[PDB]
């Protein structure tokens, strides 16, 4: 099924270029024509060359048929380059081009609401699949494709015209076909699972690597040497025979099969010979057959080199097609022309009996049903990480909830526009990773200029800009501190000014002057717009307008700091910190 | 010269490698010359003969097979000897470094300079084996037996490999030029979509996800020029080289007519001297094929050369030393990342802390005491012996220091706290912990001690990654612990815990603290104060209460 | 082309040495003849080395010879019977089989 699926993804994007693409076999069956009976044309010539020098003998002929013969020759051999010029130049411009879109539709696919994908799979894996599965694609496409294309043609050609020249020799010159592919099955598939042994080691090893590479402060400190270098060394000894057979086996196939054309060439000269001296008496056709047939066998086992060599390629090629269809696969899930376009909340933002979790069994959260007005905020804590986390996630609608409604006034979220919604609410995540470019891009992440200073001095982090080499213009993609990062990510949501803010526990690495800094920053965010925020250290929002805590994503409390601590609670047993 | 240096160790495997590439090549040359012969032979009909030089011919030719698996066994057997080699020595140097060597480049470039280039070159010398030392024998034997078979033709060889070498002038001009480009650009390619890979929750956040699709659109189509530029090179060159190849050939045809008058003979030659034409253009080509990938081999030995020479910053001296005393003392101390005429000292038995500016050296003043940096100027001595006098043994057994951040490896807790010594029993395993507060926490694992931790430590979160940090510390129980500010990511309920376990094993321990937060530091008995370099002054909590203003803009707090 | 010498009258018994040379050729040489309305067939051949090989009818009886420094090629007629008389012809050739115009020889 793997084959189907990959030829289906190929068709996709072939589709639109049906016409070159069909015009192109004409031109490569052309070419293989031409290049097929070009050792015709030669051992003809060579034949007629014998016949002009024993006519020199007694007659010294005029030589009239052999130069009318190395005419053709030559004007076909000729031509050849010509077609190889014109549908190499041809396949190269559509590959290009079909490249290119499936590259783009890869990206696009990606920037779709698969956000379950990157939820549950691992960056690494993801990365990867990108990474190696169409970039062995586009390596294939670019040298393999046409390769086996070209090959199995002149394979095909160069079979029927053994056939129409002579019988008994092709069909024992040919003889040789299976233990030449015997030979490349067997090496092949045991090249393939030696590399992928050989590839799973190598990671280990790597991964062991990498690890100790960055944690050597450490091993410094306490001097780890000796126990990772013996680590690392029984590693090295397992990749050892890993890599070693993996490479022979990976090295052999080409060398092999040359000296399998070597063999094979001896063979039909064998048989040539044989054939010429106990055979026909026109020993000129006779050796003209002969040479003719040497070219032949050059010609047959060059596809079957170049073949088998692009066997490896083209296999792990469809191989990642298969998962670039798996992905093309997955919904999309964008959201229709719903009708609805949010320009203003009302100020009316809500929660109701909102039961959702990772998946369906065991959710982590029910029942929830908190409202938001004008200008203010909610503060909210419970289980770290998931369980109170999750609800952001929600408000975003990042996932979408099975039962239970989410509205900013009335309007649930499944009305409005998506586009609308992320335009008019913002958010801020825990990492807050940043992006190529400059300083400048990452705050505008916008068709703004002069804002970005107002947002700095808001976001207290102008200073900051300024201190850095020529300011705004500084380059970036490390040598970073962190508190900045997330100051960056508040001045980004600020010039974004949306109407609702969500912040998760903005202080997770920072000292108490930056957390304050942090905090004057929250209050700048939080004094125009209305915004939920997550808090795990009680002190940043003590002064919440409004505080929930939560159970498992139930909620068991709410009010204010202090009804909350006049009134008994979890609430101010986790107070009681202070 | 670093990899033939390696690889005088498996010499011995080498030599018979080559020897392998020389009989493939030499029987591979010999086989056109049978061809000839035998059809010559035809033209001469002798049949004994015909039969001799047919049984001759496939024996050479197996000869040849057999040369070739006996040739790519043992060149794979020489290349994989030295990449490992290579990737142990240098895993040994990195592992001898100082911190500020291994700060000298970034640790994204040591592993990819020490994993991708490491195979790169193991690649690149099982070709050279394999194939590299095959292509210049080839080449002139095939030039020379051509020329012997037909000498009156010298001249169309010549012909023929000046113009293979302009095509393939242009070749090395045109597709290096573009090359580079074209490298650059999916690497660039690669590096965007990572990140907006894994900034996927803020790119939905907005919609400017849709004017990031049209950079990495734009990106991609840059990348399509050049892609259709390379594309027209290869449809220019590979029928370039068939079209010459071709033509070679079919002139050798058409001119030996010229001379057949005096011999008929050559019309045995003219075949193989063909195959040879043919294999001397094909060798070439390969030739130039690999000596332009050859550069990228150069770049990877030339990157690997320097780390494998580069000398550490510290150095054993002399004599190991005698236990340590336990004291700390620092003369007019300077040193460049930053410090100067840094001056103090501390007895045994006593607790100090340390506060500055923040990003101020915040732990590097610290970091000294571990000799993985040197004073530039005025030195140290802890308990009366300077860093130069010190040999790395006593400092390990003698001194301890938390880093700045909390670091794990894969495999099992247990482990990681056995990183601080060697033969730490279980008994003084759970005691650390304890004093660090972390038996119970370790219990609620799926064993404790020995339970798993993932490679990057995402299974646990930040304050029980800086107890494991501390108990691993304290685990040695010596002379002198330094800490740096591990109080400020976990909860504030087991920051009294850990000062108060601290100040009951204080029994001959001397220890330093540094951080921010002053709060954790009222506890100590001194205190030393910093800002930018500059040592501020000497005390304790309530005396720089009013001694010094830097003081009080942290105290407020 | 060839030109051979050496044919005539012999009786049975009697011993002639067959003498042909080339126009500068230079091949693998043998020995044919023709019986009267018989087809042109095989005698010996004489390999260019130097080896050779006979008909079995003078196998052991005829031998032949060739000097390469010139091409020139010999066959020592001996121990004649009359089935031997035939007219003989030097042969030599690449493909198409050049041969001279021979001499007879008749065994009385």
């Amino acid at each position: 099924t793997d084959l189907i699926k990959a030829s289906k993804f190929f068709y996709h994007y072939l589709k639109r270029y049906k016409v070159s693409f069909l015009f192109i076999f004409l031109a490569i069956f052309a070419a293989t024509y031409l290049q097929v009976k070009a050792p015709q044309f030669v051992g003809e010539a060579i034949q007629e060359l014998a016949k002009y020098a024993v006519n020199v003998m007694q007659g010294k002929d005029d030589k009239s048929a052999f130069v009318s013969v190395i005419w053709k020759l030559l004007i076909f051999y000729v031509l050849t380059s010509a077609a190889s010029f014109i549908y190499s130049i041809l396949f190269t411009q559509v590959v290009g081009k079909s490249t290119n879109r499936m590259r783009i539709g890869l990206f696009n696919k990606l920037e779709k609401l698969t956000i379950r994908f990157f939820d549950s799979h691992q960056d690494g894996e993801i990365l990867s699949r990108f990474t190696s599965d169409l970039d062995n694609i586009q390596n294939s496409l670019n040298q393999a494709l046409l390769q086996v294309l070209t090959n199995i043609a002149l394979l095909v050609g160069v079979l029927i015209m053994m056939f129409r020249q002579n019988v008994e020799l092709a069909w024992a010159t040919i003889a040789s076909t299976p233990i030449a592919i015997l030979i490349a099955v067997f090496v092949i598939s045991k090249a393939r699972k030696y590399v992928d042994l050989q590839q799973d080691e190598v990671g280990k090893l790597n991964g062991y690597m990498d690890e100790k590479i960055s944690g050597q402060r450490v091993i410094i400190t306490n001097g780890l040497q000796e126990e990772t270098i013996d680590g690392f060394l029984e590693q090295n000894e397992k990749v050892r025979a890993a890599t070693y057979k993996g490479q022979v086996y990976s090295g052999l196939l080409f060398p092999m099969m040359q000296g399998m054309s070597l063999v094979n060439t001896a063979i039909v000269i064998f048989f040539g010979g044989w054939l010429a001296i106990n055979g026909s008496v026109d020993r000129a056709a006779a050796l003209g057959l002969v040479v003719m047939f040497v070219q032949y066998s050059q010609q047959y086992y060059q596809p079957l080199m170049q073949i088998s060599s692009g066997y490896s390629m083209i296999q792990l090629a469809v191989t990642g097609a298969r998962r670039l269809n798996e992905m093309f696969d997955e919904p999309d899930e964008i959201r229709p022309e719903n009708g609805e376009k949010l320009e203003e909340i009302n100020k009316a933002v809500a929660l109701n009996h909102v039961v959702f979790g990772y998946n369906p069994e065991t959710p982590v959260l029910k029942d929830v049903s908190i409202h938001v007005d004008k200008g203010e905020m909610v503060a909210l804590v419970g289980p770290t990480g998931s369980g109170k986390t999750t609800i952001m996630n929600l408000m975003n609608r990042f996932y979408d909830v099975n039962e239970g409604a989410v509205t900013f006034d009335g309007v649930d979220i499944r009305e409005m526009d998506l586009d609308s919604l992320r335009s008019h609410v913002g958010i801020v995540l825990q990492e807050s990773v940043l992006f190529s470019g400059t300083i400048r891009e990452n705050i505008a992440f916008e068709a703004t200029d002069e804002e970005i200073v107002q947002a700095a001095k808001q976001a207290n982090i102008h200073e900051f800009i300024v201190n850095l080499e020529q300011g705004y213009d500084t380059e970036i993609t490390n040598l970073f501190s962190t508190g900045q990062k997330q100051l960056v990510s508040i001045a980004r949501t600020i010039i974004t000014n949306p109407e609702l803010l969500i912040l998760d526990e903005a202080t997770s690495n920072v000292d108490t002057v930056t957390e304050a800094k942090i905090q004057k920053a929250m209050d700048e965010a939080i004094k125009g717009r209305t915004s939920f925020v997550i808090a795990h250290r009680l002190k940043t929002i003590l002064n919440a307008d409004r505080i929930i805590v939560l159970r498992d994503g139930e909620v068991i409390e709410e009010g204010n700091h202090h009804e909350l601590v006049e009134q008994d609670g979890f609430y101010a047993e986790l107070y009681k910190n202070q | 010269d670093l990899i033939i240096q390696h690889a005088k160790k498996y010499k011995g495997s080498v030599v018979i490698a080559l020897l392998a590439v020389i009989v493939m090549v030499v029987s591979a040359l010999w086989q056109p010359k049978l061809l000839q012969q035998v059809l010559e032979a035809i033209m001469n009909d002798d049949s004994d003969k015909m039969k001799n030089l047919g049984i001759q011919l496939i024996a050479i030719a197996g000869l040849g097979l057999v040369a070739g698996v006996i040739n790519t066994i043992f060149s794979a057997k020489v290349a994989q000897g030295v990449s490992a080699d290579i990737r142990e020595a240098t895993f040994r140097k990195i592992q001898t470094f100082s911190f500020g060597n291994i700060e000298k480049f970034s640790a994204g470039n040591l592993v990819v300079r020490l994993t991708n280039d490491v195979t790169q070159i193991q690649n690149v010398i099982m070709i050279a084996l394999q194939t590299l030392f095959r292509i210049p024998f080839l080449f002139i034997g095939s030039f020379i037996l051509a020329m012997l078979t037909l000498p009156q033709l010298w001249w169309v060889i010549v012909a023929l490999v000046i113009a293979v070498i302009l095509i393939s002038m242009l070749s090395f001009s045109q597709m290096g030029k573009h090359f580079m480009i074209i490298q650059n650009l999916i690497d660039k390619i690669n590096g965007i979509a990572k990140e907006n890979l894994l900034g996927i929750r803020v790119v939905k956040s907005f919609v400017q996800e849709k004017n990031q699709l049209s950079r990495f659109t734009k990106v991609s189509e840059e990348l399509t020029t050049h892609n259709l530029i390379v594309g027209s090179l290869f449809a220019v060159m590979i029928p370039a080289f068939m079209l010459v190849a071709n033509l070679a050939v079919v002139g050798s045809i058409f001119f030996v007519s010229n001379l057949v008058k005096d011999d008929p003979t050559l019309i045995g030659g003219v075949a193989s001297f063909m195959n040879y034409l043919m294999q001397i253009m094909m060798a070439i080509i390969i030739g130039g094929m690999m000596m332009m990938m050859t550069s990228r081999a150069a770049v990877s030995i030339k990157r690997i050369k320097e780390v494998m020479e580069t000398e550490p910053d510290v150095t054993y001296k002399k004599v190991p030393e005698q236990e340590l005393i336990g004291s700390v003392e620092f003369d007019h101390v300077s040193f460049r990342y930053t410090l100067k005429d840094i001056s103090f000292s501390i007895q045994p038995g006593e607790m100090i802390g340390i506060v500055g500016a923040t990003g101020a050296g915040k732990s590097t003043l610290a970091q000294l005491i571990p000799r993985l940096f040197d004073p530039t100027e005025g030195k140290i001595e802890v308990g009366g012996v300077d860093l130069r006098e010190v040999n790395e043994h006593s400092l390990r057994k003698t001194v301890s220091f938390v880093l700045q951040k909390a670091i794990l490896f894969s495999g099992t807790i247990a482990q990681n706290l056995r990183h601080g010594k060697r033969d730490a029993s279980e008994a003084d395993m759970e005691r650390a912990s304890g004093i660090a507060q972390a038996k119970e926490f370790i219990e609620k694992l799926a064993e404790g001690y020995d339970a798993p931790v993932e490679e990057r430590s995402n299974n646990f979160s930040g304050g029980q990654k800086q107890r494991l940090s501390i108990t691993r510390g304290v685990i040695g129980e010596p002379k002198i612990l330094i800490l740096d500010d591990s109080t400020s990511a976990l909860d504030a309920r087991s920051e009294r815990l850990v000062r108060e376990a601290l100040d009951k094993e204080l029994k001959e321990t001397t220890t330093i603290v540094i951080a921010q937060k002053i709060s954790s530091v009222v506890h100590a008995d001194r205190i030393l104060v910093l800002d930018n370099g500059r040592l501020v002054g000497e005390g304790t909590h309530e005396e720089l209460a009013a001694t010094n203003p830097v003081y009080q803009e942290i105290y407020e707090t | 082309q060839l030109v051979e010498s050496g044919g005539g009258l012999v009786q049975a018994g009697d011993t002639l040495r067959l003498s042909c040379e080339a126009s500068r050729s230079f091949n693998r040489m043998g020995w044919y003849r023709q019986a009267p309305g018989k087809q042109r067939d095989m005698v010996a051949h004489i390999f260019s080395d130097g080896r050779t090989r006979y008909a079995d009818s003078v196998q052991g009886r005829f031998t032949i010879s060739r000097d390469n420094a010139k091409n020139t090629v010999y066959l020592q007629m001996n121990n004649l019977k009359p089935e031997d008389t035939a007219v003989y012809y030097c042969n030599g050739f690449f493909i198409q089989d050049f041969w001279g115009q021979g001499t007879p020889v008749t065994v009385s």
